[PDB]
This record gives C-alpha cells, structure tokens and sequence, in this order.
C-alpha cells in the first residue's frame, strides 16, 4: 500500500466517524467531536466520487441538523474543512455553518 | 472615530465590564480591567498594525520582547484583565501595552523585528497547571498532563513497579539518578520525590543529597510516628517538603497521634478527604490546622451520582481485597464515606482544602485535574449560589480561588513560586491559552518556556493547519534540545551544590527549591480557612462549628459528554 | 496505459565481444548438483565437475551476469567460457592461483 | 553470448533506445547513455557477481565505496542515464562502471569488502527534492516532505503562532537559536530565514550572525520599500538571500515601485503568479527580470476545475475574511484570478519560472512539491505538445527542465549548491529511488547523506519485509547519533565564524552558504526565459510580445486517486 | 501458625513440589527448591511486610539492594527455584531470602529505604533472550523483539538495503561506525558482524578495529574455502566469533570441503538444517562436529501442516526465483526438504541443536524467538514422551535444555556470557516477568539493566494502569539517558583498546567480547550431543546411527490462535 | 489485551480494509491501496478461520477482478503476501497475480 503519513492520519478520521455514525443510528444526539467527524468523512468519501468542491461545500451542510446534536454543538463548529484526493488531485472543501 | 462594543469585542476580544462563559458552565467571569488605550490595540495580518515603523519598531532585540500575546484576557489568582503579555528569554517580561513607542502612546512592551506574535483576541490565558500527585508509573503520563494544560509535575516512581503503583516514591539514589536522567525527554518541568519512611536519618539526606526535592511518608512502607519525625527533621535541615499518606489502618494510633508526631512541623497532607488514603475514617480534620497544607485527588472531585459505586470496586481491585469476604469489605467501607466525600466538595469551595491534584494511575486521572477543579465550582456555585466574597454580578472572586488550586498554591507548598505557578513577571513563561467554549477542557495552545510544545494541528499536508483531523501533536518546543532548554528540573539545594547535574550530565535547566518549611496554611492564596471541624466517628458526619457540611451528587457535569469521543 | 510500462526496443545485446572464448565438456561425477556463478573462476569450481581445468585457467562463464548454469548429479554438458579480463589476478576462490594470471 | 533486449531489461534494467512511461502520466523518457560493459553489470545475490574475487575486489576501506547504487537510470538536469552510483564518506563519489579491477574492465568504482550494495535495476534514481518555501508550523512537516522525496528544507517559523502561520520568519536571536537546536532532531537538510521587515540595519545584522541564512520579507510585517532597501542592503553584505512577499494591496505603491525599491539587486520572488500573494493583479512581470529568481507555490499547479472554488474560500479563511460585506469580497477577487493561474503553468513550460515550492500549511501542500510539478509537465504535454528544445521522440529536455526546479534551482538560488541539488560528485548523498510506476509519487527508498533514512516497510514480525501492511517508517538514518552525521544545518557565514554552532552545541555536520547575491535569472538550469510579458489592469489577461498565454483546466490529472487512500 | 497449601500458593505463589502449567502447553514444571523461611516472606502493601522497622531495614543505600523481586519462580538452565531476587548497580545481586536482619531470619538481600519492590509472587521470571542472528533492516524490529522477551540482539545490516535484507553484515567502518552511533537510540544490548567475505586479511582487521564483535561468512557475498579460511585466521587472532552460512549450490565444493576449510577452528553455523541456507542437502552434518555450534532460525520451528507450501513460495519470492522455468524450482527442491525440517525438531529435543534465532525479515520471525522454541518442546513431549534425563513426574529437564538455547549458549556462543545470558550474580540485570498463562507470549515486564524498559500499559488517564485498552508501550528505562545506562554496546577488544567509543562519542555503557575462539560444543549448556548423523544424498533422509529420525507435522499448536488478535 | 506491536499494527491494515469494502460496496472501481488492503484483509481472516495457506493462495486470487479496479492497477500488483496466525502460528501467504 505504501501508506504516506497523511494517507495513516485520513485513517483515524475515519474510525472517528464510524463511532458516530453508530451513535446517530442508535438514536442519539451527537456531540462535538462526533459531529466533526462524521461530517468530515462524508466529504472525503465524495471526493472519492468524483463529486466537485463547489457540490461539496453546500451537501455538506446537510448531513445533520440542530436536532441531531447536543445543544451548543452547532455554534462550536462555525465551519469544517477537509482535503481529499479529488479525480484532479488534493482539494480543500470548507462548509460554512454546517449544522443549522 | 467610535465602534459598538458587539463590533469591539469580536475584533480585540472583550473589554471591561463584558462577560463570558466559562465553557459549557454556569461560571461567568466579567474582565475587570483592560490595560490598553483604545485605538492602539496591536494586531497581525495583511494591512494590519505589527508592521515595520507602524505596531513595529526599530529596536535591537536586546531592547524588545521575543513573544507578545495580543489582546489576552487573563484569569490568574490577582486578576481577570485585558493586556498584551511579553516574554523575554523564556521568561515573562511585562503584562501591559504592546507596541511601538515611536507612533504609539503609553507602550510597555515594545515590538520589533525579532518579536514573533500570538493572537490571543478572543482567547484567555492561564499559567501553567502544577500537578504535585504523580506516580511515575508510565513516561506517556507526561504528554497527556500537558494536553490537558499541566506544565509542571512533582511525584515519585521508577516504572510499572509495585512501590510505584502504590506510593509516589523513587527510592535511592540510584532510581533518582536514573529518573533525574530521563526527564531530560520529558516536556514538562519535573521534581522527584524520594521514600521518607525510614528511622534513620541519613538514609533520607543521601536521597536528598541525590537529587529529590521532596519525600513522601506512604503507609505501605509504614506511616508510623518515628518515620513520620524523621521524615520532618531532615526536611527542616534541608529545606524539602514531606507528602504524607497517614495510618489508615489506625496501626500506631489514630489521627490525634499523627498530628502530634507532626508536631506543628509544615507538611503536605495528600487526598486530605480520606478515600486516596488516611486515618479511617477523621482524617480529613487535618485541615483545620497551620502547618497542614491540605490537598484532593481528583477522582472523588465532584461528587456525581457514580462516585460510590466506582470507588468501592476501585479500592477493591487496587489494594487486591476479596469482596466476599467480609473482613476485607469492612475496611473497604472505613475509606469510602459518602459523608466525607460530600463534605470535599464544600471544603473546597469555602476554601479549607487549597490544592487538587491527580494521584495519576494510582486512584486519580492524570489528564483531568483543571476539568474536575471546574466542575467543583460549577457544581458549588449551583447549590451554594454566591460566596461571600464576591463584588458585582459575575463569579469572578470563585473563579480566583479555584484557579489557584492547581497553580499558585502547589507551587507554594513545594517551594517552586520563585519559578513557576502563576503569570507574573520574571516567571517562566509556562502559559496556555484557551478558547471560551473550551476552556478547562481542551487548550489551543500550550506554550513552554517561551515555546510552543503541544497544541492541535490538523492534516500535515494540508493547505492550511486547520483542516481535519485535528488533534494533539508535540511541536519545537518539545523538540531535543530546544526541549531541554525550555523545560526545568528542580532539585534540592543539597544536590545543587554537590554538583549532581554535572555529574550525570543533565541536560535542562535546573532550578533549586527553597521555602517549604516556611509555608503555612495562611499563605495559601484564597484558600487559608481553618474551621473548627469534627468528624463523628460512628455516623462520619462533618461538622464545621456543630453544622452539618454536606452537598448532593450530579447526575450530569459540563465538561465531559459535550467535548469528548470517549 | 500501464503506469511505469517500458517501450524496450526490439533486437538483442551483444556480451562479453571482442574477448577470448573457448568450449569445454563438463561431467558432474558427484551425486550432489552444483551450480556455478557467471563470474566464478570456472577451473577452481567444485573438485566433482571433471574437465579440462588447464584449459580453464584464467576464465568464467560467457553467460549474462548474474546467472548460472547447473549440473544434476552425472550431468555432462559443453560450455563456452570467457576470459577474465581487468588486471587478470584472481583471488579467492579455492586458493589455488592467489595472485596474477 | 547474446540475449534479448526484452530479457535484458528484466534483468539489467533498461538501457540505450528504450522508453519508460513516467508513472501514470504521458511523459516518457528514453535513455541517452549506458555506462556499463555488457556482460560486465555487477548484480548482487546467490551466486550472482558481487561476490568474493569476482564483482567484489581485495581493497581496503579507503580504496573502495561504502555503498553503491547497481544499474541505476539517473534522470537530473544534465541527463537521463544508465550507471551504478558509488556513495563514499555520505558524498557522492562517482557515476559509472562499478565492480572488481582484478577480473573487471572499465572499473572506475571499485567494490570491496568494505561496501553495502542497494539493487537499483529497474529503477530510477534523482537528487533529493529542495523546498524553499517552508512555514514551520510542525515538525511533522520533516517527516512527510521526506516520504514525498524532499531532502532539504529551507524557511522560518516558531510553530503553530500567528507568526509563523502567516510568514516564513523565525523572528530574532533567541527562536533561531532555539529552531536551530530542534533542527538537529530532524531528518532533513535545515536552513532559516529570519524577519526581513525593519528599516534599521542592525536588527538584520544581528539576525544573521544568529545564524539564519536568508531574510524574508513579508507584506504582514510590512513590505515597504524603505524595509525591502534596508533588507537587500544587509543581504548584499552578508552574502544571504532574500525572499520576497510583495505588497498586495498596493499601500505604499504598485509592482513597479517595488522593483525600483529592489534596484537590479536579487532577490527570490516567492509564489510570482500573485494567489499566495503580492502585488495585486501584477506581481507576475517580475519573471521579466535578470535579478529576480521566481517561484511557485504548489495549490495553483497545475490549473484544474476545482481550482478557484477551493481558493477563493481558501483565502477567505485564511485572511479571515467576512464573505458577506462586500468590500472584502472585492479584495479576494484581486487576488484570485483565472488569468493569472492559467498562465503560470505555461511559464513554467517555457521556463520562465524557475522555481516549485509548497507554502507549507499557509496556502501550500508540504508534501505535494515533485508530485505536483510532474503534473504540470504531463498537462503542458497533452495541451501544448513537444517543446522546441526536445530532440528524438520522447519527452527528456520537458523532463530535465521540470526536474531542475524542484532540485539544482532552489539550491542555486538560496546558495547551497555546493553541498546538494543534483546528483554530482562530491555533493552530499542525498538520493531518491523510484519505482517507475510510482514516480514523483510514492519513493521506495530515501537515502540522506549515504545512509537509508526512510523507506516503505512491511509487517516487522513477518518473514520478510514485504508483507502487509506496507508504509513509510524512520529507518537507522534517522536516528539520534547517526541522523546527525548524515544531515545538516545550514549558516549564514557570519554565524559560522561567530562559533554559533559550538555556543548553541549542535549536534549535526555544519554547511555555509555563499554565492546568493551573484546568481541571477541566466543562471537558472533550463529555466532562464525573461519574457517581455504584461498584465492588463482591468482584465487582469496576460501577454507576452503581445500574445495571450493561457491554458485550459483539467478535470483529471494523473499521480491523483489511483495510488491514495484518501 | 499453620496455612493449607492452596491458600499459600494464592498468597506467596507456589512452593515446593507444585506444578505449573507453562501457557497453554502439556509442559509442567515442578517447584524444585524454595530459598524462604516460612513466616518470613516478604510481601508489599497496605500492612503488609515491606515496611519501616518490619521487612525494611535501617541500612545506608550501599548497603541494601535497589530492586528486589519478591517471591519470584526462577526458571533458568540452572534450575526452577522459588526465591527473591535484589538487584543493585543494574546488576544481580543474589538470589536469596530479602528482608530486614533486625527482626528477620536467613536474611540475605537488605531491603531499606533506598529499594523498590516488584512484586514477583505467581510470576516466573527468566533471563532476557539472546538473538544472535539479526537482520538490521529496520529499526522497529528491536521494540518487536524487546516486547517478546528478547533483551540483546547481534547481527548485522545498515537498513532496507539489499546486503542487509539478504545477510546480517554491516559492510566496512564508515558503516559500522554509523550503527554503533544508531545503537544508542535503541533499548536493547547489540553488537553487530561485519562482511567477513575477503581473501584480504587486513580488510577484516579493519572492519574488527572498527567494532564489529564478530564477521559474517554469506554465500551472496562468496562463501568460498579462501574466504573462509581468511575469516577465521582473523577471527582466531582478534578473539571475535564468525557466523557461517554456507555455499548452497556446492559451487567451490560440497559441505566436506567447507568443513575441510573450517579445518577444526571455531565457528558458529547458522540455520543448520538448511532451509534457510547451505550446503544442499547435507549443511546438516555439522552438528556433528566439536568445534561447530549450530543454531536455527524460527520459520521451520516446529514442523506444522503450512510448513512446505508457506516456504516453497517464500523462498520463491525472497530469492527472487521463476515458477514456471523448471531450472530454478529444482533448486527450489534441493533447499526447502520435509526430510530436514522434521528431523530438526527431533535433533532440538536430543541437545544436537544448541541455539535458536530469528533471521529476523530475511526468513525469520523476530518477536517469535522465544514462543516458536516452547512450541517444539510442546511438540517433542507430545511426540516423544519424557527425555532420558529426567527426573520425577514433570518436564523440567526438557524445559531447562530448552531455556539455554535462546539464553545461555548464544551468550556463550558470541563471547558476552560475563555480561547476560542467565540470572547469576554479577551479570546485567535483564529479566523478564511472565504471568503462567502467558509464559513465552506476552510479558508481564520486561527488565533493561534494573529499569523496566517495556510493559503492558492500560489507560494513561484511567484511576489505574489495568483499564482498557491493555498494549505495550516504552517505560523509563527506554527513554533518553536512562536508556544509555541500562544498555550495553559490545566491542571488540581492538576496538575498545583504540578508543572506538570515545571517537564517536557512544553514549551507552560498553562491554567487549572474549572466548569466542575457545567455546565448543561441549560448553553448549545442555545441548552437547554431537550424534553420527548422516544425509541421503538422493531421498534426503536423516540418519543418526543408522536409525532414521523424523517426526509429524502439527495442524494446532499452542501459543497461538488463543492469545492474538490477528 | 496485552496487544504487541505487529497486532496493532494489523489494525492498520483492517481499517485500511473497511474504507476499501465500503467503496466497492458503492460500486466503485477499488485503486491501488484500496485493492492491497481488501485482498489483504481478506486472507487474515481466511487464516483465523483456520483455512490452509494453500487454499487461501488460491481463494485470494478471486476477490477483485480486472473490471472492479482502476486501469493499470492489476500490473502495479504482481502479488500480495501477508502473514496471520493460523492454528499452526504464524504462517506467510502470497498470492500471485491476485487481480485478473
Ligand atoms: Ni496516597
Ligand atoms: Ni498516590
Ligand atoms: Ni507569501
Ligand atoms: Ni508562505
Ligand atoms: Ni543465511
Ligand atoms: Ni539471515
């Protein structure tokens, strides 16, 4: 595989996110680090897809809503960004106000 | 020209008379003072003011700061104020007015082109934490004590040893040795803690001659009144301070006898509420003394609505006791007391206990030492409402004399004042800065002698460090040499003089303890009450003057299920 | 597309040219095999392979570099040989010429 | 005998006429030259050449390589060959026929019993990768610039500090003492540069005799033309280069008035197409210079579809800007410009810029430098076909000129050339193995001053080291003692006669630089081009001799998802 | 009073006359000798012995020891014996009864205020391992090794090289030098072979002046009768050992010619049964010979039903061999042979093998040393019932024959028997701490010079160290300076004598090797049988007297699928 | 768990597995990495299972076919080897030419 350190890093990201993913399906409301998280490893996976930065940053804001997170989650995280490998290379996706 | 204060504060941070949030709490701290001259504030960026004949002069480095914290907002045990912070050759320089002094008015702390700057708009800076509880039980104990914002940890042990996982020991000369060796690789400033439980005294000076700043008295290896007298006579000869762990078994008497082998002698009373360990089941009486410097492990601070049932398992598994067997569960009962346990929480906030502290992997949690201390208060300030010492509508003398818990106080009682514990000039700029919403719980910065040494980083790789993920990862400053060079090892002014840095080639800077003998309860800032309490030996009800102290368990606490994954 | 693929061209490479070959029959009398190196000074190979080791002296297989030939137990094949070149010193080997030649 | 070219390839490697295909991309190359005697290459194994008396002679250590690269295809500036790599002393000894003098014709690196074989058959060897361009925001920048194939690492900073985020300073005497400390606990060739921004002389001065081998200025702390003179004079007389980050709003005058301020002296223009940086829109017509040596800062290379989406916001979080309010919004518009992003990669193709760098974690992916510069070449292929200078049907001169901006250029520019940059003898060993299907991408070996010091590894257990799962770990090369024997610490030559190295006890070899005020555009390998080029101020279009220069984005590129996990 | 024995066994561990199962194996081992007085053993804690005036002394430093282990099951060549175990100096003291002499009886080992106690009661304890035939490809194989038991390492390598991943030879000075500077940073005991592979003996002289404590014969460098026999004539007047792995393709001769070379000297044979090197099909026979003390490497150990098709391929893949072309699978044929591999297990259970290794990534398991040679010893009593030396209804005589040959004989074997290789008084103090169920798999605690330099360690922030998730993790004893002085580096005594430590500034304590020259196989503890073995040149079969040896291949086996997560 | 280093490390290579088999699970054609580490992953558990070496030598040969990944990737994989404990111990599988 010749794992980089960057590619190992993207790895503990993405564990983060399956414990919330599991979390959400058990019905619960997420808290800071797992609504990073997940949201995070959404955005890479459409990376992967082929999906455009511009999608992106707007399907972003639609992973989870305010009743999905504790309260106060959502003014915590004024925004997210992530970078993945994009069919054109390494790509920087930020979302603006992600949970509303 | 004029500009709203909304407008203001999220541009410089607030000013005074604005109040903010202690993370997710019911603490609210109000900025008393702000040492800037509105208009002039300094700050970075494209067309901003730290520029060359603007923020920035023409000064030699000689003649400027080496670091300046823009627009911090301070909370320290004499203050909660606005300024800009300067540092100079590790240490701190000036608490004030940054900038220019060619085109600038009333500037303390002059910037110039050998000055590096951090943006502390919007954030608060705190001294260093001081964690005086250690088991050197793993080396991987000290990265996440500074995560959590501890700059400094004094304690005793040797590895994974059964002496170590029980007391905070490093027994002999040749385990300090080696112990003084490896906290050349460790980021935080370090002292030891040698085996005082001996009746003869020379077997402590050679421990002190050796290297350790302290000594603890530990029931395991016999907390008896001769080892106790011992342990304090050389600690008066050689200007050390005594950690003690008394007699829980009430072998060689009960607690009326070891206070009197004390004998009014200065001592640090370890987990003074009982359950870390002590004189079943009075030992927190010891409070009400002078000469006691009292203090708590952490695992008992607040207390929830699981406290008990951890703790009677936990003692059961850590001191190896059968739970069916009745003899053994009766003393597992004498330590763990929801009466005193309770009491704490209050003592704390009246100020009869005046330090916290971990008891790291030994009945207490490392990385939760400043979380827990806040909880504490959250949790007193709830039921107890207003102390009464406190001015205006904030809780800002609360906020003074628990913070002082963890900084000042510790390094009072430990002879290290001179050094470290609090941001005043001269100290070693061991600072960490914070976010509102996460305060007490997860810094944004921790800085180390003048240098960064941990703080989050997201993707390496990434165009920007903010991208995910985003966690806790060492930088220069805890880097070799650059480390050594920011980090202190404190020893006795016995070994200081005999050379032992020399002789085992110590790498880090070195600092000498002194004043542990003369510290006493009135010295202990915000935190010298000395109350008439008593302890039922039947019922083990607190009293304080014939009142009942006591408090109810939380079912829920801030700082913990809102910020972590785990 | 075949990421790093080469484009060798065709046709063939000559080796070892202008230098001095000779064939020799080699007879494995041993009941174990042995397989000889490229670069081996073939009249100090095993004692069990009978030829003509006066005729050898002084050369190695005129095989690619870094392959080698075989011998099966009674095994009886011609080879061709090259001669050394360089200072024409060997070495090593079973100790037997330990100096130039 | 006679074999096949197909079966000799396989064994040997390619040799003269052959083409090998660039990873994933349309670049092929073919081999200009094979050193090697056929029927004489050394091959290392069980009953192969290299071997007692045969491929491997009787010398002593001194009279033979301590490591040789077997049947290696060099590609660097001067050409793409076929030869085995003699390493001796951490240096580069010579490029030729390796093996035994005593059985051997045309021996010209002997091998003895004294020598480490590394099998380079089938792969392709390049000098280490230079990065001018670094914001020292991590130290785990080192470790993942090595993985990527760069070896050295050149620019300022103190850690994650405002700082240090926005500029490539190391501000004053006590951080560049401190940073050069931490450097010996790095991997990688280490140089700094300090704050370039003050009109006061001897705040530069003392700068450099502190040991930082370059200045940077930076519009954040101010790039006026007092500052800019006031840097450039203290340049010319400590022989030091500076890097320049133009002011971009046009505050103190337009690019014009910075190029009079420059007055004909050199200076390394970082990120010339203006994205991460300068004059807005025109800081590109400096590449029409003799004194300016430009560069590009890699998130702009190449030009593809989610370029400017991904900028524009890139921007605005990094300046901190407020997307609604337009009157920021006009000043991102300023800076971004599909214009200027689209010709920059034509320049480059036409060597008129001579540089490649990241911009580490401030507008820049540390460890997509070479990745990035080969993507450019493979789409200035597919769009603008064979250059004028190319000869035969393959891509060498597109290659040769690509390869230098990354290696030779940057180590002329900054003056270290002498010590690395290219693979020549006498220069340090700083080497770099690829397998030709994962060039520029992922390396198999990473070789610093002669020894391994980082390579992909499998199961540690296993028994072999090819098992799963593969990924880069530090080898012996990077540790304590023997990484600092085989990197160095680069000085300003101030510094070094000031003893800096002995006052601060730096542990790696020491290097000097020289010759930064004498290189100009002429100099650059192959990438010497000052065109008459012009940017319009409404339309922001550029032209050279009048001509339009743009290009077309891409919507895939190759060196992308078919070799990451992520 | 009195005490029945179960609950003596549950208190202090267990005495006399019990039996303890070893993991999950049929081998038991009884309780031979108990060195305690009962009544009088000491044990820590809360009341318990180990207390001031009680089981701790009044004794100065010099005069009590620094580490005790109490109650300790000793498992050594010499015997399985109950005792205490004082450490002092980082070196073993006695083995005796611990405590204090004022109250206490037969009090051998002073316990006072300067020891720390590990307490040992229902552990087994051991030497640490010897692996005497490394493959330095990488670093991490030395926190692998160390985490298994394994606490010195010789071999040979200059990392992910191609010499190295095919021999264990660190090729001339500028090499060795380099990882003699590199070995500092590692927590494990090494000293590293050179080429021996010239018929010039000053490039050897060189290579031994340089530091090597002993030379590699390899046949991929020429394992030709000149080399040889130039190897051992230097090997014979410098006092250094030389490691043998001979000609496979019987190339200059057959394994008599080898063994003609030899010519009666001194040698150490690795992997002598040939899978992973020698002479086909007989290397074998050497084991025969007095002068020749053979060893094996792991992947053969035991014979299991993978066996053959696992080594098949990795040979195949190792050396590099095509499948399909019949030419290289016949040479695939004549190494990997049912008929050797089974016999070996058999000539290991009759003491005809002495030593076993790893071969650590170059056909070998390095963290499976240790585990893989229990697993024979499993298999042999399964298959052959009780040896002829032993005594009374258990398997300690197996269990001590066994034990030397990864402790004792490579000591033995390589010349630093003085300094480890078993727990006697005077040598370093490398133990290891086994709980029964996990004897051979998973440490307790592994010991480095009387610090603990690797443990299982639980949650760092947890009450304490036994929370979730449990894994291994570097302690004190393996971090900066601690690490130097609880570590050995061997030299030759050339080396030593020329100033080799100073020159490269070695940190670590040094130690030089003797009586390489004069060990035999006589001297192999345990293992001294030199039977009239025999090979079928055409079937392969093994012969001792006539009687064929051979044994079954094992489709389960203990210490596996039980105790790891993959 | 006492879990040594080779054991975490093999966690590694497991996730690596999990982020590979959600892809494929999309309909996605797996990359370079993506295909080591399912194949990978998959003879892991073949050998905890308790399957032969010589049986996994071949079932791993038909885990992904050339139309389930990139184009070039089936070349850039002449084999992949890993080891696992088998109820015999640690045992090494390689399998040649695993994509076809
Ligand atoms: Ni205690
Ligand atoms: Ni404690
Ligand atoms: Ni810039
Ligand atoms: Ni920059
Ligand atoms: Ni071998
Ligand atoms: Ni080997």
């Amino acid at each position: 595989m010749e794992l980089t350190p960057r590619e190992k890093d993207k790895l503990l990201l993405f564990t983060a996110a399956l414990v919330a993913e599991r979390r959400l399906a058990r019905g619960l409301k997420l808290n800071y680090p797992e609504s990073v998280a997940l949201i995070s490893a959404f955005i890479m996976e459409g990376a992967r897809d082929g999906k455009s930065v511009a999608s992106l940053m707007e399907e972003g804001r639609h992973v989870l809503t305010r009743e999905q997170v504790m309260e106060g989650v959502p003014e915590m995280i004024p925004d997210i960004q992530v970078e993945a490998t994009f069919p054109d290379g390494s790509k920087l996706v930020t979302v603006h106000n992600p949970i509303i | 020209s004029n500009i709203s204060r909304q407008a203001y504060a999220d541009m410089f941070g607030p000013t005074v008379g604005d109040k903010v949030r202690l993370a997710d709490t019911e603490l609210w701290i109000e900025v008393e003072d702000d040492l800037t001259t509105y208009g002039e504030e300094v700050k970075f960026g494209g067309g901003k003011v730290i520029r060359d004949g603007m923020g920035q002069g023409q000064m030699l480095a000689a003649d400027c700061v080496d670091l300046v914290l823009t627009n911090a907002l301070i909370v320290d045990h004499w203050g909660i104020v606005k300024a800009d912070i300067g540092v100079k050759d590790g240490r701190i320089f000036a608490i004030g007015k940054a900038g220019n002094p060619d085109i600038q008015p009333n500037v303390t702390i002059p910037i110039g082109a050998a000055t590096e700057v951090i943006a502390a708009e919007g954030k608060i800076v705190t001294a260093g934490g001081i964690d005086t509880h250690i088991h050197w039980i793993c080396p991987q104990q000290a990265e996440e004590a500074l995560v959590s914002g501890v700059t400094t940890m004094v304690g005793g042990g040797t590895g994974p040893a059964a002496g170590t996982h029980a007391t905070t020991c490093t027994p002999g000369p040749w385990y300090i040795s080696r112990m003084l060796q490896a906290a050349d690789s460790l980021p935080v400033n370090i002292g030891l803690l040698g085996k005082g439980n001996v009746s003869q005294p020379d077997a402590l000076r050679e421990q002190v001659a050796a290297g350790v700043i302290g000594l603890k008295i530990h029931e395991d290896w016999g907390a008896t009144p001769a080892a106790i007298d011992c342990a304090l006579t050389v600690a008066d000869e050689m200007d050390i301070q005594v950690a003690l762990h008394s007699d829980t078994l009430n072998e060689s008497g009960f607690v009326e006898d070891t206070l009197a082998a004390i004998g009014g002698r200065t001592i640090h009373t370890f987990h003074t509420e009982g359950a870390g360990g002590g004189h079943a089941p009075d030992i927190i009486t010891a409070c009400a003394h002078p000469n006691i410097l009292p203090s708590s492990t952490n695992p008992t601070l607040p207390y929830t609505l699981n406290t008990i049932d951890e703790h009677l398992d936990m003692l059961m598994v850590y001191h190896h006791l059968d739970p069916d067997i009745a003899e053994d569960v009766a003393f597992a009962e004498s330590r763990i007391r929801r009466e005193t346990i309770a009491a704490e929480d209050v003592l704390h906030d009246l100020g009869a206990f005046s330090l916290t502290s971990s008891d790291s992997q030994a009945m207490g949690r490392v990385g939760e030492v400043i979380l827990r201390t806040w909880q504490v208060a959250h949790r007193m300030k709830v039921q107890r409402g207003a102390l009464a010492e406190e001015t205006g509508d904030n809780d800002n003398f609360r906020v003074k004399r628990y913070i002082a818990k963890y900084t000042i106080n510790p390094a009072l009682t430990h002879g290290i004042a001179h050094e470290v514990g609090s941001i005043e000039v001269g100290k070693l700029a061991d600072l960490v800065v914070w976010s509102p919403a996460f305060f007490g719980v997860k810094p944004a910065t921790v800085i180390k002698g003048g240098m960064i040494a941990i703080a989050p980083m997201g993707d390496i790789n990434a165009s920007i460090p903010t991208p995910q993920p985003v966690h806790y990862r060492p930088m220069f400053g805890a880097l070799g040499s650059a480390r050594h060079h920011c980090r202190l090892t404190f020893l006795s002014q016995a070994a200081a003089a005999n050379g032992v840095a020399e002789r085992l080639n110590l790498r880090s800077a070195i600092a000498v303890v002194k004043g542990c003998r003369t510290v006493q309860k009135a010295d202990m800032v915000h935190n010298s009450l000395q109350p008439n309490i008593t302890v039922d030996a039947q019922t083990y009800e607190v009293r304080v003057d014939g009142e009942l102290i006591t408090s109810e368990p939380a079912d829920v606490l801030p700082m913990a299920q809102r910020y972590f994954l785990f | 597309m075949i990421p790093g693929e080469y484009h060798v061209k065709p046709g063939q490479i000559a080796l070892n040219t202008g230098r001095a070959t000779c064939r020799v029959v080699v007879e494995n009398h041993g009941d174990r095999p042995i397989q000889v190196g490229s670069h081996y000074h073939f009249a100090e190979v095993n004692p069990a392979l009978k030829f003509d080791r006066q005729q050898a002296a002084g050369y190695r297989l005129n095989i690619p570099a870094g392959t080698a030939v075989r011998f099966e137990p009674g095994q009886k094949r011609e080879v061709e040989l090259v001669a050394f070149a360089g200072h024409r010193a060997v070495f090593g080997f079973r100790g037997e010429v330990m100096g130039p030649l």
